[PDB]
C-alpha cells in the first residue's frame, strides 16, 4: 500500500481527486495492462499508456 | 509646516491602506461562507473558547484597531440586527465593492463618478431583484418556511440535522404568530425562550408546547408538579415588611414593641392569604421570597417561585393571560387580590435534565407560547446551536413577513451581474466602468461558495455566468433565472427547483449597507492620526 | 472550644466543592465599584505556590 | 508606527494544520486515559494545586484534576463532565471513542475529502449505531433484587470497591430504592439531594452501611438533654429561638425608672412564649437551622426536650425527608402534621473524639445517609465516587430497564452491523461509515491491552466469531484475556449508558471536524 503515495503525490499535484486515479488505475492494471500510469494532461482523473 | 503632533497619510497610500484592511477583513470570515464553509475556534486569552461561523459574532469578539475595518465590523452587527442573516456575504460584497473601486481610482477615475456609479447600480440591483428575481410564498405553503429555514441552517452545527431543525423552528415561529392593529401577522421572534443543556444527541432537542424557566422552586417542601395551574405573576418581594427612610418607629411605652414587631411580618402574612385565598397554586415573583412565605407556600401545597427573570416573567403572563401585579391596591384604597388576575395553565411541572433541575409550563391557555431546550455534547456546541437557531428563526420570521424570497447558491449574485453589465452600457462613459465594476464586484459570492468546496470556481462560474445570460437575452428560457450553484456535485442547479430559498430582505438591505459602507470608505483621501 | 475555629474544617469541605503596561490598563480601565486582588510573586522563593492556590 | 488592522497580540492558524492540531490533542487527550479503562485498570496519583491527593481511575475526575491549553482538549474535558454529569458512568469509554473517531477522520482528512462529507457519514453511522443497539438490548424485570445485585456489580468490577462487591451492591441498591419518590403523579429519585454520603476515616470498609434515617455531626445543646430517646417527635425550624432586632430602626426612648428592667423581661417573655408555642405539640427533638439561646434551651429541656443548632439547610430537608416532618418557620403555626413521627431511634454517640447524632430506625424513610468507614480520606474519596457510579447505574436501569451487553460484545456488534450495512451504499461517503464503525473496535482493543494479552490475535478472533449469527453477546473477558459469551459472565450494562457514550463521541468528533481555523489572544472585550 505504501507504494500508492507516489500516484497519490502525483495526481494531488496535478490538481484531481487522488482516489479516482487510483481506482482507475488497479482496474485497469487488473485488465492486464502494466505501462498505464496518471495522464496529467487533463482536468479530470484519467490515465493512459 | 503644518506642526500638527501626528501622523497624516494622503492620497493613493491612505486610499491602499483602507482597502488593505477592508481585504483582511473579508479574508477573515471568507472561510465560513456556504455549505462547505467550516467554522472558527476563537480563544479569549483567558482559556474561554467560542467555536461560531455567524461572521457578525466573528467580528465582534475580534478586536481591530483600523478604523476602516471597525466599519465593516460594525456593517456585519448592523445587518445582523437590522435582518439576522446575511452577515458574511455584506461583509464581502463591500470588501470586494471598495476593492475594484479602488481599482478604478487608481486608474484615475475620480472617486465621485465612482460613488455616483455605485449609487446607480445598487438602485438598479434592488429594482431587477424586485421586479424579476422574486418568488411568492403564497402558492409554495410550508414547503417554502421548512426549505428557507434548512437552506439557513446550512453551514452550521445543524446542517444534517434540518430535516428535524427545520420543522422545529417553523412549528416554534408559527406558535408565536400574533396579529396586530391593521391586520398585519407580525411574527415576535426573541419570544420563543432558548435554553441550553448539554447531555443527549441534537435529536432530543426538545420543543415545548408552553414555557421554559430556568429556575426551580424556592422550597424542597413544595410539591414539584401541578395539575391545574393558577399563575399568579408578582413584581414585588415577599418578605419581612420594612419602613421606608421617611418612617422611623421611636417607643416610649415599651408595651408595643411586640405589637410591632409582629405586624412587622404579618403584614406580609395577610398578603399572602390574600394571594392564596382565590385558589392560586404557581406563585411567580421577580423579587425574593424569604423562609416565612416560603413555610406559608409549603402548607398550602402551592408553588412559589423566586427571582424571575422580568421577560420571562412577562411572557409567561402574556401567554397564561395573568397580569403583572408591582402591588396589591385596588382603585378604592384597600389591599386585595381578586381571581381575575389569575393565568391558567394546563401543567406545570419541575423537569431533569442532566442532572439539573427546570420548570415547565405547558399548554398555556388564552395564548399559545413556545420554548426550545437545545441538548448537546458540551457547552459550546449548545451556544452555536443556539447561533444557528437564532439564524433559522430570523429567516422564518423574515419569510412569514414579506412574501417574497429569492434562489439561493449565488443566483441572485450572476444574474445582477449579467444585467448589470448589460445595463452599464447605457448610462455615462465613466460611470458606466463603474457599473460594470459593481457587477463584477457581485460575483464574489458564487466565486467564494464554489472556492470552499475545493471546486474550479472559474468553470462553474463561467457556466453559471453562461445560463443567466442565455436566460437574459432568450425571452423563452428565463426559467434559467433559477439556476445556482450545486456545491454537493460542484453543477449548476436550479435551486427553486432544489429549495434553496433566501428571503429577499436579505438581499437588497446587504447591497444597501455594502454599498453605503463602499461609498463611506471611497469618500476617504486623507488620514491624520493624532498622537494620544 | 472557639479558638480552633470548629467552622474551618466545614468551610474547607465544602470550598473544595468547586461545582508593566497591563498592570496599568487593567486598572485604569472598568468599574470602580469591584474588588481586585492584585497577587506579587516570583518564580523559585518558596511560599508563592500555597497562596496561588488559595 | 505600529498600524495594524487587528491587535498585536492577535494569533491566527488556519488550513491543515488546524485540523492536525485538533486531531492530535484530542488522540493525547485520550491517551492520558487509556489505560484506566476495564476491570485491570491502574491506579493514578494527581497532584491537586492545594495540596491535595486525588487517587483514582475514573476518566472524569482525571481529566478534571488537568489544566491544558489547547482549545480542542479543554473540548475534550467538558465532553468528559457531560458524560458523567448524564448518566454517570462512561467517560473513559467515550474518551477513547471520541479519539479513535478523530483518528480514524485525519485519516481521510489528509486526503482530499471535505470534512462535511465525513460529518454526514458520522452522523448516519451514529443513526445506525442507535438503531442497532436497541435491537441489540434485552429487558429487565426490576422487582428482581438479584438482577439488579449483579447489574451494580458488574458496574463496579471496574473500580477499587470490587475487592468488596456484595456490599457495596447493597448499599447502592437500598439507597437508590429507599430514596425513591413519587408525589403529585411525579416520580424522582433524587441522588443528588438526598442519599448523603457521609465518610469518617478510621475503622474498617466491611463496616459501612447505609443507615434507615439521617446522621449529622451535631451534638445536644445542653448537656442535661437526653442522648437517646425511644420514639422521638422531632419538629424542624428555621427561624431563630433566640431575640433578634427588628427590620425597621426602633430606637427606643427611656425616660422612666422601670422601663429597662421591664424591656429586659419582655425579652425574657417573648423567649418563654416561643418555647411555649413550641412545647404545646408535646416534641421530643427540636432541630433548627439557626441559633438557639440558652434561655430557649432552659425551656426546653424544663419540658424534656433534646434541641440541635446551626443545622444545614440540605441535612434538615434530608431529616424532613427521612422522618416524615415538616420544616415549620413560625412555632405559632406548628399544626399536628408538621410533626415528625415514624422515626424509630434518636442516638448521639461519639465516633472517635468526635458526637454524630443518628435518628436511624425511620420507617419508611425517603433520605438516608451512607455512613463510610475506611483506612484514610483519599481511600474514603475513591469509594464515594464508586459508590456514585453504582448508584447513577442502578437509577439508570430503574428509569430505563433495559440492558446491553458488555466486555466490548456490543461494540462489535454494532461495528458487524454496520459493516455489513455499508455493503449497500456504494458511495463516498461509505468509506468514511465503514472507518467509524470499525471504530468502535477500539473499547475491545483496550481492554485487551490492559489485560495483557496479544491484541490482534484476540481481536481477529472475535470479529470472526461476532461474523456469525447469534454471537452479539460474545466479548472479551478482561480478566484472563479469553473470549467468553457475556450471557454466561454475566457484565451488561444500561442501554442509556451506551447510547450516551456513542452519541457523546460522535457528536464530539462532529464538532472537532467542524474547525479549520483558529484565532486567539484578543481582549474578552466585556
Ligand atoms: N444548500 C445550499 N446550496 C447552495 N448554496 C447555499 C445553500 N445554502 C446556503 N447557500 C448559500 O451560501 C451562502 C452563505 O450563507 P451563510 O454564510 O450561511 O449566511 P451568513 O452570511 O449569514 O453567514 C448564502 O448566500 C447562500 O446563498
Ligand atoms: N468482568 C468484565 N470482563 C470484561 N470486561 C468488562 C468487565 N467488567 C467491565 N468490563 C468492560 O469495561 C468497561 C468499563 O470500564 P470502566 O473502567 O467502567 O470505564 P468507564 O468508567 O468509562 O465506564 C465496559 O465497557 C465493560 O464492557
Ligand atoms: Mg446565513
Ligand atoms: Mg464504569
Amino acid at each position: 500500500e505504501a507504494f500508492e503515495a507516489i500516484p497519490r503525490a502525483l495526481a494531488e499535484n496535478s490538481g484531481v481527486k487522488a482516489n479516482e486515479v487510483i481506482s482507475k488505475l488497479y482496474a485497469v492494471h487488473q485488465e492486464g495492462n502494466k505501462n498505464v500510469g496518471l495522464d496529467i494532461e487533463a482536468e479530470v482523473p484519467a490515465v493512459k499508456d | 509646516p503644518l506642526s500638527v503632533f501626528g501622523d497624516r497619510s494622503t492620497g493613493e497610500t491612505i486610499r491602499s491602506q483602507n482597502v488593505m484592511a477592508a481585504a483582511s477583513i473579508a479574508n477573515i470570515v471568507k472561510s465560513s461562507l456556504g455549505p462547505v464553509g467550516l467554522d472558527k475556534m476563537l480563544v479569549d486569552d483567558i482559556g474561554d473558547v467560542t467555536i461560531t461561523n455567524d461572521g457578525a459574532t466573528i467580528l465582534k469578539l475580534l478586536e481591530v484597531e483600523h478604523p476602516a475595518a471597525k466599519v465593516l465590523c460594525e456593517l456585519a452587527d448592523l445587518q445582523d440586527k437590522e435582518v439576522g442573516d446575511g452577515t458574511t456575504s455584506v461583509v464581502i460584497i463591500a470588501a470586494e465593492l471598495l476593492k475594484n473601486a479602488d481599482e478604478l481610482v487608481k486608474q484615475k477615475i475620480h472617486p465621485t463618478s465612482v460613488i455616483s456609479g455605485y449609487r446607480l447600480a445598487c438602485k438598479e440591483a434592488v429594482r431587477y431583484i424586485n421586479e424579476n428575481l422574486i418568488v411568492n410564498t403564497d402558492e409554495l405553503g410550508r414547503d417554502c418556511l421548512i426549505n428557507a429555514a434548512k437552506t439557513s441552517m446550512s453551514s452550521k452545527i445543524i446542517g444534517i440535522n434540518g430535516d428535524f431543525f427545520a420543522n422545529m423552528v417553523v412549528d416554534a415561529v408559527l406558535a408565536i404568530k400574533y396579529t396586530d392593529i391593521r391586520g398585519q401577522p407580525r411574527y415576535p421572534v426573541n419570544s420563543v425562550n432558548i435554553l441550553k443543556a448539554h447531555g443527549r444527541s441534537q435529536m432530543e432537542s426538545m420543543l415545548i408546547s408552553g414555557y421554559a424557566l430556568n429556575c426551580v422552586v424556592g422550597s424542597q417542601g413544595m410539591p414539584k408538579r401541578i395539575v391545574n395551574a393558577k399563575i399568579a405573576c408578582l413584581d414585588f418581594s415577599l418578605q419581612k415588611t420594612k419602613m421606608k427612610l421617611g418612617v422611623q418607629v421611636v417607643i416610649t411605652d415599651p408595651e408595643k414593641l411586640d405589637q410591632i414587631r409582629q405586624r412587622e411580618s404579618d403584614i406580609t402574612k395577610e398578603r399572602i392569604q390574600k394571594i392564596l385565598a382565590t385558589g392560586a397554586n404557581v406563585i411567580l415573583t421577580t423579587g425574593g421570597i424569604d423562609d416565612m412565605c416560603l413555610k406559608y407556600f409549603v402548607e398550602a401545597g402551592a408553588m412559589a417561585v423566586r427571582r424571575v427573570l422580568k421577560r420571562d416573567l412577562k411572557r409567561i403572563a402574556k401567554a397564561s393571560g395573568a397580569t403583572i401585579l408591582s402591588t396589591l391596591a385596588n382603585l378604592e384604597g384597600e389591599e386585595t387580590f381578586e381571581a381575575a388576575m389569575l393565568g391558567q395553565a394546563e401543567e406545570v411541572v419541575q423537569e431533569r435534565i442532566c442532572d439539573d433541575e427546570l420548570i415547565l409550563i405547558k399548554n398555556t391557555k388564552a395564548r399559545t407560547s413556545a420554548s426550545i431546550i437545545l441538548r448537546g455534547a458540551n457547552d459550546f456546541m449548545c451556544d452555536e446551536m443556539e447561533r444557528s437557531l437564532h439564524d433559522a428563526l430570523c429567516v422564518v420570521k423574515r419569510v412569514l413577513e414579506s412574501k417574497s424570497v429569492v434562489p439561493g447558491g449565488g443566483a441572485v449574485e450572476a444574474a445582477l451581474s449579467i444585467y448589470l453589465e448589460n445595463y452599464a452600457t447605457s448610462m455615462g462613459s465613466r460611470e458606466q466602468l463603474a457599473i460594470a465594476e459593481f457587477a463584477r464586484s457581485l460575483l464574489v459570492i458564487p466565486n467564494t461558495l464554489a472556492v470552499n468546496a475545493a471546486q474550479d470556481s472559474t468553470d462553474l462560474v463561467a457556466k453559471l455566468r453562461a445560463f443567466h445570460n442565455e436566460a437574459q437575452v432568450n425571452p423563452e428560457r428565463k426559467n434559467l433565472k433559477w439556476i445556482g450553484l450545486d456545491l454537493s456535485n460542484g453543477k449548476p442547479r436550479d435551486n427553486k427547483q432544489a429549495g434553496v430559498f433566501e428571503p429577499t430582505i436579505v438581499k437588497v438591505k446587504s447591497l444597501k449597507f455594502a454599498t453605503e459602507a463602499a461609498i463611506t470608505i471611497l469618500r476617504i483621501d486623507d488620514l491624520i492620526k493624532l498622537h494620544p | 472550644f472557639l479558638q480552633q475555629y470548629r467552622k474551618q474544617r466545614m468551610e474547607e469541605m465544602r470550598q473544595q466543592l468547586h461545582k508593566g503596561e497591563g498592570f496599568l490598563d487593567m486598572i485604569d480601565k472598568e468599574q470602580k465599584s469591584i474588588v481586585i486582588m492584585v497577587h506579587i510573586y516570583e518564580d523559585g522563593i518558596p511560599g508563592t505556590e500555597a497562596m496561588n492556590g488559595c | 508606527r505600529p498600524v495594524l488592522v487587528l491587535s498585536q497580540n492577535t494569533k491566527r492558524e488556519s488550513g491543515r494544520k488546524v485540523q492536525s492540531g485538533n486531531i492530535n490533542a484530542a488522540k493525547t487527550i485520550a491517551d492520558i486515559i487509556r489505560t484506566c479503562l476495564g476491570p485491570k485498570s491502574m491506579m493514578k496519583m494527581l497532584l491537586d494545586p492545594m495540596g491535595g491527593i486525588v487517587m483514582t481511575n475514573d476518566g472524569n475526575a482525571i481529566l478534571r484534576e488537568i489544566q491544558v491549553q489547547h482549545p480542542a482538549a479543554k473540548s475534550m474535558i467538558e465532553i468528559s463532565r457531560t458524560q458523567d454529569e448524564e448518566v454517570g458512568d462512561g467517560t473513559t469509554s467515550v474518551i477513547i471513542l471520541a479519539g479513535e473517531m478523530l483518528s480514524v477522520a485525519e485519516h481521510f482528512l489528509e486526503q482530499q475529502m471535505h470534512p462535511t462529507v465525513v460529518i454526514s457519514a458520522y452522523r448516519k453511522a451514529l443513526d445506525d449505531m442507535i438503531s442497532t443497539l436497541k435491537k441489540i438490548s434485552i429487558p429487565v424485570d426490576i422487582s428482581d433484587s438479584d438482577m439488579m445485585l449483579n447489574i451494580i456489580n458488574s458496574s463496579i468490577t471496574t473500580k477499587a470497591i470490587s475487592r468488596w462487591s456484595s456490599l457495596a451492591c447493597n448499599i447502592a441498591l437500598d439507597a437508590v430504592k429507599m430514596v425513591q419518590f413519587e408525589e403529585n403523579g411525579r416520580k424522582e429519585i433524587d441522588i443528588k439531594k438526598y442519599a448523603r454520603v457521609e465518610k469518617i476515616p478510621g475503622g474498617i470498609i466491611e463496616d459501612s452501611c447505609v443507615l434507615r434515617g439521617v446522621m449529622i455531626n451535631k451534638d445536644v445543646t445542653h448537656p442535661r438533654m437526653r442522648r437517646y430517646i425511644k420514639n422521638p417527635r422531632i419538629v424542624l425550624l428555621d427561624s431563630s429561638l433566640e431575640y433578634k432586632k427588628g427590620e425597621s430602626q426602633t430606637d427606643i426612648e427611656i425616660t422612666r425608672e422601670e422601663d429597662f428592667t421591664r424591656i429586659l423581661q419582655m425579652e425574657e417573655e417573648y423567649i418563654q412564649q416561643l418555647c411555649e408555642d413550641i412545647i404545646q405539640l408535646k416534641p421530643d427533638v427540636v432541630i433548627t437551622e439557626k441559633g438557639i439561646s440558652d434561655l430557649a434551651q432552659h425551656y426546653l429541656m424544663r419540658a424534656n426536650i433534646t434541641a440541635i443548632r446551626r443545622v444545614r439547610k440540605t441535612d434538615n430537608n434530608r431529616i424532613a425527608r427521612a422522618c416524615g416532618a415538616r420544616i415549620v418557620s413560625r412555632p405559632e403555626e406548628l399544626r399536628e402534621d408538621d410533626v415528625g413521627t415514624g422515626a424509630g431511634l434518636l442516638e448521639i454517640k461519639k465516633i472517635g473524639d468526635e458526637y454524630f447524632t443518628f435518628i436511624t430506625d425511620c420507617k419508611d424513610p425517603k433520605a438516608c445517609t451512607i455512613l463510610l468507614r475506611g483506612a484514610s480520606k483519599e481511600i474514603l474519596s475513591e469509594v464515594e465516587r464508586n459508590l456514585q457510579d453504582a448508584m447513577q447505574v442502578c437509577r439508570n436501569v430503574l428509569l430505563d430497564p433495559q440492558l446491553v451487553p458488555g466486555g466490548g460484545a456490543s461494540e462489535m456488534a454494532v461495528a458487524h452491523a454496520l459493516t455489513e450495512k455499508s455493503k449497500a451504499m456504494t458511495g463516498v461517503e461509505q468509506w468514511p461509515y465503514r472507518a467509524v464503525a470499525q471504530a468502535l473496535e477500539v473499547i475491545p482493543r483496550t481492554l485487551i491491552q490492559n489485560c495483557g494479552a496479544s491484541t490482534i490475535r484476540l481481536l481477529t478472533s472475535l470479529r470472526a466469531k461476532h461474523t456469525q449469527e447469534n454471537c452479539e453477546t460474545w466479548g472479551v473477558n478482561g480478566e484472563t484475556g479469553t473470549l467468553v459469551d457475556m450471557k454466561e459472565l454475566g457484565i451488561w450494562e444500561p442501554l442509556a449508558v451506551k447510547l450516551q457514550t456513542y452519541k457523546t463521541a460522535v457528536e464530539t468528533a462532529v464538532l472537532l471536524l467542524r474547525i479549520d481555523d483558529i484565532v486567539s489572544g484578543h481582549k474578552k472585550k466585556g
